[PDB]
């Protein structure tokens, strides 16, 4: 009846994100960035609910100042661990 | 000189290997262009700006006879003209290229500033650099084999410079392919998704630049534990590296993405 | 797949009378009227 | 004549020592060499031959020493000796036939031993030349990636597959104890049947894919032994080649560092019943797919939503996508006669813990309670109504064979009686 003694899972672990290219770099957003990979890199969450790689979307808006998949203002709203 | 046909079920600017040694775009002609489309290699062609003048005089004194296609040069005064090829025995206007029955018959008579300079020379010139070093590869084959060997007799084996050689041939791939993209990048109005591409490419640029100088000096000797080590890591970046590159232009034909 | 073949002067000369037999088949007609009508056809 | 020729050279260069002048020694050295050698090339390379067909290791060596002794003589010999040796590893792994197909401990042994008979006498013989070294390695290239075993499977890809396969069943943890001296042996071997194919690609591939069971299933001999592998393989072909393998095994470290925090954590919530336990992959590097539409019986509900609250906390955005296919655990089946302990797949405890109220539930009383998928259902209790635990309406009927309809009762065999304790009721 109760024949509950053990349980052992496993559970695959992921960003929480919708589709997966980071649209700067066109990776994966798993794998590492087009600079960290040449060779800690986190994931960065937009206010419009986009997201990026940290490195590629800081490269991005030390440029430019626009949200590269919808041509609007951009700001920091969570950030990725 | 090849004298081969080549038959298929289906004209659809795929490319083609003849038997004879050549590999060519079945519609087009050219040479296979990977991500650029044919009509864009045409455009380019023609004024390629440092191969050809013989381009301006047919574009300057011919025409193209609408059936069939050939350039036509006119030397006479009639107007009506009648294009004396194989089977292509049609008759037109040498002004107005339409069809002769009606044309003359009763009544119907026929009768680059300062920033493109700029921007053309800059694409011009690395299109331009990548066809001397593609023309070149003999040199660099024969120069790494000979270096293959002269490594290999001071007490060197094999199996290094066999990587050494799959190194080289993934960079001439990847020139090969930086090629046809800067003719692809020429026509695009720059928008968001366009920076993204022109921004990537430069990096793939960058990274086969380095690497087809790790080859040349660094081949000196006795290092091979880190000189491999680093060449290995530098062709795997490379080759993934363009694969994405042509991956995100079909996308975007697939998606109605690009503005010319 | 992108299936094609490569053939010679000869071959490629065999195939138009191949082609002809193959028309033929159902249009009953000699030799030359078919390779004519087929011709103005663009094969 | 190769014995006389070698003496008289020795004379030769001797008598000048003392009778004549100094500055005749080249000279007359260059003379009976072309005399002596150097004018019956064809015999020699005959004779070679038919040598290489015999094995004696030590005639050869005069061989060496004189074709040496003169201009490019040893280009024949090279190429006649890449072709010899090509046809012996050939011919020798041919005898294997269909056996090796699906062996991959002989074919991996056959491929070692011809290469280290042929090392070997290209060692001591040929002085370890360097262009004779450069026919073995082309000749082991050659009849590695084509061969009878690769004709007969119809490819070239089963090679690096058979030697793939030969590391997995010998980095299992059997029932022998391997010892650590030689498994670091065994495994230096199989590196060097590694390095001599030409695609490395494939191997990747099944490698992965096999870490990937043994690491999950807690299945493995020596974490050293792992490492030490990965290691050889990372400076075998770059940090690019082995990035998946490290992460896929770091993440197994980090999950079992993740799991005693759990458990610190855990001092202060009381786990209502059970030893809970979970290994949290990666996502890129596993090779795994999503789910087969799982509903969670009950009685793990409050571990489940605890542990996923507690991992929510330690991360900032990170989604959890459990994957019950492949996680097991324990019953103890306090409603039997005889307190067995039953071992099987979440699947199986999602159906026995139905039965927790009743005992006639059909095919589609089942789906309608845990969602599972019909051939999936299928199968999980075609393999339980192997097992004594479930049986039909009929008793002596082929379960193994007769599948169930939706409108098909299943009974809960109150006499199960297995002769011993804690039953492995899994496939
Ligand atoms: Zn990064
Ligand atoms: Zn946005
Ligand atoms: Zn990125
Ligand atoms: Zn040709
Ligand atoms: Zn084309
Ligand atoms: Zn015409
Ligand atoms: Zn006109």
């Amino acid at each position: 009846r109760f024949e509950v003694k053990k349980w052992n899972a496993v559970a695959l672990w992921a960003w929480d994100i919708v589709v997966d290219n980071c649209a700067i770099c066109r990776n994966h957003i798993m794998d590492l960035c087009i600079e960290c990979q040449a060779n800690e890199c986190t994931v960065a969450w937009g206010v419009c609910n986009h997201a990026f790689h940290f490195h590629c979307i800081s490269r991005w808006l030390k440029t430019r100042q626009v949200c590269p998949l919808d041509n609007r203002e951009w700001e920091f709203q969570k950030y990725g661990h | 000189d090849c004298h081969h046909v080549v038959k298929v079920q289906y004209p659809d600017a795929k490319p083609v290997r003849c038997k004879c040694g050549r590999q060519f775009c079945f519609n087009c002609g050219e040479n296979w262009h990977d991500p650029v489309k044919c009509k864009w290699l045409k455009k380019w062609i023609k004024k390629c700006d440092d191969d050809s003048e013989t381009s301006n005089w047919i574009a300057a004194n011919t025409k193209e006879c609408p059936k069939c296609h050939v350039t036509i040069e006119k030397d006479g005064g009639c107007n009506h003209m009648v294009c004396r090829n194989q089977n292509c025995k049609a008759e037109f206007c040498w002004v107005c290229l339409g069809p002769w029955e009606p044309h003359g018959s009763a009544w119907y008579n026929c009768n680059r500033s300062r920033a493109a300079l700029q921007r053309y020379l800059f694409y011009c010139n690395r299109y331009m650099n990548h066809m001397q070093s593609l023309r070149f590869e003999h040199k660099l084959y024969a120069q790494v084999k000979q270096k293959m060997e002269e490594m290999q007799q001071h007490n060197m084996s094999w199996i290094e410079v066999q990587f050494l050689k799959k190194a080289v041939d993934v960079l001439c791939q990847c020139r090969a392919t930086l090629m046809y993209t800067y003719v692809f990048a020429f026509y695009l109005k720059k928008n968001n998704q366009s920076i993204i591409f022109e921004n990537n490419q430069a990096d793939l640029e960058n990274a086969t630049e380095v690497l087809s100088g790790y080859l040349e000096r660094d081949i000196s000797q006795d290092s091979l534990q880190d000189i491999k080590q680093k060449v290995q890591d530098k062709y795997r970046y490379c080759e993934s590296r363009r694969r994405v590159l042509l991956q995100h232009v079909h996308e975007g034909y697939e998606k109605d993405l690009w503005e010319y | 797949d992108y299936r094609y073949e490569v053939l010679t002067a000869e071959q490629i000369l065999q195939h138009m009378v191949e082609c002809i037999r193959e028309v033929n088949e159902v249009i009953q007609n000699p030799a030359t009227i078919t390779r004519i009508l087929l011709s103005h056809f663009n094969w | 004549y190769m014995k006389k020729a070698e003496a008289r050279l020795l004379e030769e260069q001797r008598r000048v020592q003392v009778y004549l002048h100094e500055s005749t020694q080249d000279e007359l050295a260059r003379k009976c060499e072309q005399v002596l050698i150097e004018k019956h090339l064809e015999i020699f390379h005959t004779e070679f031959q038919n040598l290489l067909d015999a094995d004696k290791n030590e005639d050869l060596g005069r061989m060496y020493n004189l074709v040496s002794r003169i201009q490019d003589g040893l280009g024949e010999l090279k190429k006649l000796l890449e072709t010899h040796i090509h046809n012996q590893g050939l011919a020798a792994i041919e005898k294997c036939g269909e056996a090796a197909l699906n062996d991959p401990k002989m074919y991996v042994q056959t491929v070692l031993d011809v290469h280290k008979k042929y090392n070997a006498l290209v060692m001591s013989a040929f002085n370890n030349d360097a262009g004779f070294v450069a026919a073995l390695d082309k000749a082991c290239g050659r009849f590695i990636n084509n061969n009878a075993v690769t004709k007969m499977a119809q490819s070239s890809s089963k090679s690096p597959e058979l030697l793939a396969r030969y590391c997995d069943s010998l980095l299992k943890k059997s029932s022998k104890n391997p010892e650590e001296a030689e498994l670091e042996d065994t495994l230096n071997q199989v590196m060097v049947v590694f390095k001599y194919i030409e695609d490395k690609d494939v191997f990747q591939k099944f490698y992965a894919k096999m870490l990937a069971k043994r690491l999950v299933h807690q299945n493995s001999a020596s974490d050293d032994a792992e490492a030490s592998m990965i290691s050889k393989l990372k400076q075998a072909c770059g940090f690019e080649y082995t990035s998946k393998l490290q992460r896929m095994f770091q993440d197994i470290g980090v999950s079992k560092d993740l799991n005693e925090q759990f458990k610190k954590h855990l001092t202060n919530s009381e786990p209502l019943d059970l030893d809970f336990s979970i290994q949290v992959l990666s996502s890129g590097s596993w090779p795994f797919q999503q789910s087969c539409t799982f509903a969670l019986p009950s009685e793990l509900e409050r571990s489940y939503q605890r542990f996923t609250a507690f991992y929510a906390s330690r991360h900032s955005g990170r989604k959890l996508t459990w994957l019950y296919q492949l996680s097991k655990g324990e019953l103890v089946t306090n409603c039997f006669k005889n307190r067995y302990t039953l071992q099987a797949s979440t699947f199986q405890m999602a159906i026995l813990l139905q039965y927790n109220t009743e005992d006639a539930y059909t095919v589609q009383q089942l789906t309608d309670s845990t969602q599972i998928k019909m051939d999936i259902l299928a199968q999980v209790l075609q393999i339980l109504l192997k097992s004594k635990l479930l049986v039909l309406e009929d008793e002596n009927a082929n379960v193994d064979e007769v599948e169930l309809k939706p409108d098909t009762l299943i009974k809960l065999y109150l006499g199960y009686k297995n002769k011993k304790l804690r039953v492995n009721i899994n496939v």
